[PDB]
This record gives structure tokens, sequence and C-alpha cells, in this order.
């Protein structure tokens, strides 16, 4: 826990964002097949 | 500001000990610590004499558990008898470790 | 080598990790359960084959389909009762190789532990559903209640309920579906089980000494085969002993009747190995607060290993926590109790400071303790 | 890989055995576990029992109140009044 | 696993040319040991205490050569089948086979 | 002298293990019928005319 | 209602026994084979 914190890091965890960003937004849209939100279909 | 309290745990560890079942078990005390990646570099780091010895001790501490046999009143471990021998070697390995993180880190 | 039957084929070698493995020496009683946890996982397994040898998974027949089993079929009536007992027994058992594990500090072989966490709630998933298949009143409503209190969940749960369900209500759609998972589901568990002893055999077997044995190490064949024959031995006794002269006493639910749907026993509960799961519930007014803290019961299992605050492993030399051990088992009788309780003052007031005594003992007391014990040592 | 030959490294320990057939299987079972299973016991009682005892006070008492508060259907509140 | 495989195999399969050979080797060991003035003085000696005052030299050749196979065989068995092992090992003996494995080579059931 | 009831047995049958295990083949079979027999007969004892067994005669053959 | 609830307390009572006597027989062949672990004593030797 305490270990893992670190001041270096963050680059790291920026770079991770926009991975993790880009998988955040796959996931939405593989939920929306799924869930089919008529507010969805209709964005 | 501790002379009674201090001076009751004192006497509260050699309670602690006489309950723990490594004093009774004759086993030194610094042989009971659970084998992890810290322990086991420092275990490593232990002379033939300290190391040899933590090994027989465990084998006739499995050898009783074995038989569930518990040793001779007169060949047991005593509180006032405690060699914290792996305790100087398992302090730096974990010291090295905590460094280690720190030139990481920065 | 040559002629070497073991590792002639690769097949044969695979199997010397019962015949030629390293084995501590000292070890308690306690860990034929492991192995006794694979006897009863093979033989609900033979016996489920037999009574889906004769079982039919609708609401009509259902009950009468067990009914039969147990009467005109020959040697249905053991082979059925000695299914239900069995799964007493296989709880029983698990219940006994978690304590080991909480106690001893089995559960450093964190992989491990994690496997075995995913076990148990597997086991779990089966024994909820099998439960339903009779299709009687206990069962009925059971799956009911439980289903239904996933229903908390804000966004979703209420649709979500429905799919599980393939319904609004538990019709034959469910009935089938439990049939269908309750089948597949122990085969799967096979794999998990295969797959932990995978992990456990690249670190052998922690002891009540909590030290490593690599100093002491025995034979598996020679001497644990036959502790564990006898292992066996005494757990067929009791499976046989409940299975035969007293087949209905451990199955706390007297409901063999045909499940009513606007019927109700006014006492609805899980069976023994569930009753802790729904006594937490209990305790919390609100729904959603009672299905977070019942998985956090059970879930909270996979904290343990980060929870370790002592240098020993071993509760074995640390007296504080093999009392804190012990009040936990008895705090865990003490929930139990309550699963088979009307859900009244009495018992409400008493549960609720059991399931905050479960989780101190587990989330706060102990690792305390664990300090402490160590502290006194001077470690 | 291999897990005899591979285990640990074990210096200067003698271990002495018997035969199975050279001994006995029961050796004064009765005598040692009287006093081994009693000086266990005693020291795991005070360990374990305690819980189980508190469980069976608060079972003990904690049905009495029911039947009671729900015996004493007059226990809430009075008849005469 | 080998060698207490081979004491069983001779109990139970012993064939004859096998017993013949060895047979053969045991004179020779026996001829060989002879040549020389202190081997045959130790034999003589050694001889009357051990054996008593007889000096079987020739008589050997008969006794060996009333080895059979199936002899051979019946005498292994009283000896090493179903009998308990006395072994000793001064390790690396961390894979020496546990009491009971060894006691269990001495009988066949497989392996 | 002579071997002890034990020695005789073991000379006999347990040598070989093709013997030791014809015996257990036979015992276990031998053991089968008397445990059953002994152990019915005595479970049956407990329970005296409780049992249709005890009780056939009334409404047979007249 | 428990029809083969007769049929078992008759088998329980066969069961009992042989549970029993497979048991005291199982103690005695489970100790022999790890007796020689138990009656091992393992003494330490000085290097030097
Ligand atoms: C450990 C895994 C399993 C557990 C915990 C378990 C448990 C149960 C339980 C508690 C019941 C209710 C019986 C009653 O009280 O009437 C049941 C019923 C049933 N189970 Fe199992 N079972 C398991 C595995 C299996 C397997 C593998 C099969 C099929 C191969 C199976 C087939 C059945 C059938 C057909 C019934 C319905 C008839 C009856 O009530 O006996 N179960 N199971
Ligand atoms: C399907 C149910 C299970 C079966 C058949 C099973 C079986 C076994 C067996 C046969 C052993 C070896 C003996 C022993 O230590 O008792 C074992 C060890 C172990 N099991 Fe399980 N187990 C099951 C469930 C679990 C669960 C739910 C967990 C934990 C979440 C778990 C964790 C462990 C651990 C940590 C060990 C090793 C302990 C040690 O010796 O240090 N097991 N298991």
């Amino acid at each position: 826990l305490t270990r893992f914190l670190g001041p270096r890091y963050r680059q790291l965890a920026r770079n991770w964002v926009p991975t993790a960003s880009l998988w955040g937004a796959v996931g939405a849209v593989g939920l929306v097949w799924a869930t089919d939100w008529r507010l969805i279909l209709d964005w | 500001a501790v002379s009674a309290s201090s001076r009751w745990l004192e006497g509260i560890r050699k309670w602690y000990y006489n309950a723990a079942g490594f004093n009774k078990l004759g086993l030194m005390r610094d042989d009971t610590i659970h084998e992890n990646d810290d322990v086991k570099e420092a275990i490593r780091r232990l002379p033939e004499n300290l190391y040899d010895d933590r090994v027989f001790r465990i084998k006739r501490a499995l050898d009783l558990s074995m038989r569930q046999q518990i040793l001779p009143k007169e060949q047991w471990t005593k509180y006032e008898e405690d060699k914290s021998y792996l305790e100087p070697y398992l302090k730096e390995v974990i010291r090295e470790r905590k460094e280690r993180e720190e030139w990481a880190k920065k | 080598m040559t002629n070497i039957r073991k590792s002639h084929p690769l097949m044969k070698i695979v199997n010397n990790a019962f015949i030629d493995l390293p084995a501590p020496s000292n070890i308690s009683s306690w860990w034929n359960f492991g192995s006794l946890l694979g006897i009863c996982l093979i033989l609900q397994i033979l016996t489920g084959l037999f009574l889906a040898m004769h079982y039919t998974s609708d609401t009509t027949t259902a009950f009468s389909s067990v009914t039969h089993i147990c009467r005109d079929v020959n040697y249905g009536w053991i082979i059925r009762y000695m299914h239900a007992n069995g799964a007493s027994m296989f709880f029983i058992c698990l219940y006994m190789h978690v304590g080991r594990g909480l106690y001893y500090g089995s559960y450093t072989f964190l992989e491990t532990w994690n496997i075995g966490v995913i076990l148990l709630l597997t086991v779990m998933a089966t024994a909820f559903m099998g439960y339903v298949l009779p299709w009687g009143q206990m069962s009925f409503w059971g799956a009911t209640v439980i289903t239904n209190l996933l229903s908390a969940i804000p966004y979703i749960g209420t649709n979500l309920v429905e799919w599980i369900w393939g319904g609004f209500s538990v019709d034959k759609a469910t009935l089938t579906r439990f049939f269908a998972f309750h089948f597949i589901l122990p085969f799967i568990i096979m794999a998990i089980a295969m797959v932990h002893l995978l992990f456990l055999h690249e670190t052998g077997s922690n002891n009540p000494t909590g030290i490593s044995s690599d100093v002491d190490k025995i034979p598996f064949h020679p001497y644990y085969t036959i502790k564990d024959i006898l292992g066996a031995l005494l757990l067929i006794l009791a499976l046989m002993l409940l299975v035969l002269f007293a087949p209905d006493l451990l199955g706390d639910p007297d409901n063999y009747t045909p499940a009513n749907p606007l019927n109700t026993p006014p006492h609805i509960k899980p069976e023994w190995y569930f009753l802790f799961a729904y006594a937490i519930l209990r305790s919390i007014p609100n729904k959603l607060g009672g299905v977070l803290a019942l998985a956090f019961s059970i879930l909270i299992l996979a904290l343990i290993p980060l929870l370790h605050t002592s240098k020993q492993r071993s509760m074995m030399f640390r007296p504080l926590s093999q009392c804190l051990f012990w009040a936990l088992v008895a705090d865990l009788l003490t929930l139990t109790w309550i699963g088979g309780q009307p859900v009244e003052h009495p018992y409400i007031t008493i549960g609720q400071l059991a399931s905050v005594l479960y989780f101190l003992l587990i989330l706060v007391l102990m690792p305390t303790a664990g300090t402490i014990e160590n502290k006194l040592l001077k470690w | 890989g291999r897990q005899f030959g591979h285990l640990t490294r074990v210096r200067h320990v003698i271990t002495y055995s018997l035969s199975p057939f050279e001994q006995r299987a029961f050796p004064h079972y009765f005598s040692k576990g009287i006093p081994n299973v009693l000086r266990r016991t005693r020291a795991c009682i005070l360990r374990v029992a305690p819980p189980f005892v508190a469980f069976y006070l608060v079972y003990t008492w904690g049905t009495q109140e029911f039947e009671k508060s729900k015996r004493k259907n007059p226990a809430a509140y009075e008849n005469d009044r | 696993f080998v060698l207490q495989g081979q004491w069983m195999r001779l109990c139970t399969s012993a064939t004859e040319s096998e017993v013949l050979r060895g047979k053969n080797l045991l004179r020779n060991a026996l001829v060989s040991h002879l040549d020389g003035t202190t081997p045959v003085c130790e034999d003589i000696g050694r001889s009357l205490l051990t054996y008593g005052r007889r000096i079987p030299l020739a008589e050997w050749e008969s006794r060996i050569a009333e080895v059979d196979a199936r002899v051979v065989r019946e005498v292994c068995s009283k000896y090493f089948y179903d009998q308990c092992p006395a072994v000793a090992g001064f390790g690396p003996i961390e894979q020496l086979p546990d009491y009971n494995r060894i006691r269990s080579g001495m009988f066949w059931l497989r392996f | 002298v002579a071997p002890t009831l034990t020695a005789r047995l073991y000379s006999l049958l347990f040598r070989r293990t093709s013997t030791f295990a014809l015996t257990i083949v036979v015992g276990a079979l031998f053991f089968e019928r008397a445990f059953d027999q002994g152990a019915d007969a005595i479970y049956e004892h407990i329970n005296e005319g409780k049992l249709w067994k005890h009780i056939k005669h009334k409404y047979e053959n007249k | 209602a428990e029809p083969e609830h007769d049929h078992r307390k008759r088998m329980g009572l066969k069961m009992l026994l042989m549970m029993g006597l497979l048991l005291p027989l199982v103690y005695a062949m489970k100790r022999h084979k790890w007796s020689v672990l138990k009656s091992r004593k393992l003494a330490y030797r000085p290097p030097k």
C-alpha cells in the first residue's frame, strides 16, 4: 500500500488514463449494445 | 514515563512467551516466524551454528507435533533466554529492501 | 530411467503428487478436511448423477419425482438421503478447512487462498440451487427471497432479478435453470479444485508450529494415504450415522410440502450452511445495506492475508489470537442460531451485535492482537 | 521440479527408527492419552471454551426472554386497568 | 527401486541361464582369491574358526554345482521377501525412501 | 516348538502378495456372510415381533 | 412418511458395527505405518 505510492509515479498514471480512458469508452459501447437504452439509441 | 506500566509489561512479556507455544515447545522465538521473502533471506544469512541449530530445533519440534508429545518440563525454552538471533539478520534484510524502495521511488 | 512405471507415462508421473510428495511430519488432524473435501465432491457427484438419473425438472413433477425416487426406485431412498446429508457434511468439512487456514496462517499462500475462496463460493451456489430442485415449500420461498434480495441494486437489480428467474416469479423457467447449473457447477468446480491443488503443490502444507518443515519431511504414500483412508472412515461414519439413524435431523426444514405460491412458512430460512448468510442480512434495516454486508460476510475472507499483522504466521504460539479465533467460531455458531430464529427483537438485537463481532474479530481485533503478541515476544 | 532431492540442506543430524514389525502400534495408549489428553485439553480449555460458554448463556437468556415476552401476553402492559 | 526390484525378480523369476552365469562367476571369485600365499593362509586360519576345521575348497564346486535356478529362487525368498530391511544412509538422504516404502519393496504387488 | 498362530498364518498366506490378496478376497466373502447373519440376528432380536418377518402369520394361508 | 427410514434403522445397525470395526483396525493399521516417524528420535550432532 504505502510502498506503491510514490512521487515518481505519475507519468505512468497519466499514460494509463488514456489507455484506461480508451478502455473505459469501450465498455460503455459494449454495455450499450446489451443495455439498449432508448435514450442511448436516441443519441 | 513508563516505570510501573512497562514494569507490568515486562512481567506480562514473560507470561506472553509462556502463553506462546514456542516457549513451551522449547524452540526459539526467532525460529517461529512465517517464512516469507525477507525472513528467507535473513535465514540464508545465518552462520552454520545458528542456522543448523534452527534446523534441529524445528526437526525436534515437528517430530513432537507428529507424535502429539510435549517435551519434559526440565527441557523447555525459558522466556529469560530470548535468542532473537534472527532479528539482527531480519532487520537489515528489511532495511535493505525499504531503501531499495526509496531509491526506486526517487 | 527404465521401467519406472511412474515417470514412464508422463501422465502417471503427474499422479506422483499423492505418493512421493514432501509432506510435513507434524500435522494436526485438521488437514484431513482437504482430502475429505474432495471425497465429498466425488460422493455428491456419483449421487447426483444417479438422482438425476430419475429426477424431472418441472413444476408438476419435481416434487413427485423426488417422492418417486424415494419410494418405488430401488435404493433410491438412501441415494437421495445420502445426497442430502452429504451436502451437510460437505459444508461441515468446508468450514473446518477455512478454520484451519484462519488459525495456522495457511492463508499466507495468497494464490491458494484466492482459489479456496472461489471454491467456497462456487459450492455455495451449487447448494443454493440444488435445494430448490425438489420444489418444496421451503425451497420455493427461499429462492424467491434470496433472488429478490438482488433487486436491491438500484439501477439494474430489478431488471436483472427478472433475467435470472426467466420471468416475473419462479415458475418452470427458473426451475429448469437451477437444474442445469446445479449439474454443471460441480464439474466446473472440480477443475477449480485441481487448479487449487496445483498452486498448493508449489509450496507444500504449513504446520501447527508455523515454521517450514523442510528439515522434517515425510512420504505421503506410507503415512498419509492411511491417514486419509482413516479420515474417510470417520467421514463416512458421520455421513451414514446421519443418513441411517436420523435422516432428517440435520435437515432442519420439515417442508415436504409441495410449493403453493400463496402459502408461506412465516419462518423462512436457508439451511445450516447458508444460515449465517441469512442472519447477516437481518441486522441491517436497509435492504441494500444488508446485501452489501451479506456479500462482505463471505467476501471478507480474501482480506485476511492483508490484515495479517504478526510475525508468526502460526497462531499456535500466540494465545490471544487463539482466544479470538475460537470466539469468532463461537460467534459463527451464534449467528447460525439466529438463522432459525423469528426475526423479532430478542434475536435482532443479538444478531446485530454478533454481525459486528464477526467483522471486528476479522477486521480489527485479530490484527491488533497480532501486533501485541509480536511486541510481547520483543519481535 | 523434483521435490525430494531439492527441498533444503541439512547437515549433522542423525535419525534412528525401528521397523513396524519390531514394534507395537499401541504404546501405553490409555496412560499417555490420559496425561497428554489431559495436559493439552487443560491448555486448550481456557483459550477455547469461553466463547462457547458465552453463546450458551446468550442462548439460554435469549430464549427465556422470547417465551416470556410472547407467553407473557400481559407482559408489556397489565390486565387490570 | 532398481535394486529391490532385482531382489524380488530374483526370488520369483530367476531363469536357469542367469543363475548359471552367476554360478560360474562365483567359482572364479572363489578360486582367484586363493592366488598367493597370504590369501591361502587367511582362508585356512579363518576357515577353522568359522566353518570349523574343514576346508570346503573342492567341495565348493560340488556345492556350487547343485545350484539350480529353482534352488536360487527358493533360497533367496527366505531372506529377502516379506522381510524387514535394515537401511542406513549418510545424506543427502533427503530423497531416501520412507521406511515403509522400502518395506513394501520387498513384496510384489506392482512396480 | 511350533509357530505362533500368526507365524503359521504368515508363512502360509502372507509372504506372497498373491496369496495375501487371495486370502483377503476369500475372507471378504466369508466375512460378509457371518457379519450379516450375526448382525441381522442381533438386530431382529432387539425388535422381536415388531417386524413383518415376525408378523407374517396372522394373514398368511388362512 | 419415511419408508426408507424403517429399512435404514436396520441397515444403520449393520453399518454401525462395520464402521466401528473398520475404524478400530484403521487406527491400528494407521498407527503402524506412522509408527516409524513417531518412534524415531533425531539427535543433533555437533559439527566439531
Ligand atoms: C456439492 C454440490 C451439490 C450440492 C451441495 C448439492 C445439494 C443438493 C441439495 C441440498 C438438494 C436438495 C435435496 C432435498 O433436500 O430434497 C439437492 C437436490 C438434487 N441434486 Fe444435488 N447437490 C450437489 C450436486 C449435484 C449434482 C452434481 C447433481 C447431478 C449430477 C445433483 C442433482 C440433484 C438432483 C436431481 C436433485 C433433486 C432431487 C432431490 O431432492 O434429491 N446435485 N442437491
Ligand atoms: C471445493 C472445496 C475445497 C476442497 C475440495 C479443498 C481441498 C483441499 C485439500 C484436500 C487441501 C489439503 C489439506 C489441508 O490443508 O486441509 C486443501 C488445502 C488448502 N485449501 Fe482447500 N479445498 C476447498 C476449499 C477451499 C477454500 C474455499 C479455500 C479458501 C478460500 C481453500 C484454501 C486452501 C488453502 C489455503 C490450503 C492450504 C493450507 C496449508 O496447508 O497451508 N480451500 N484444500
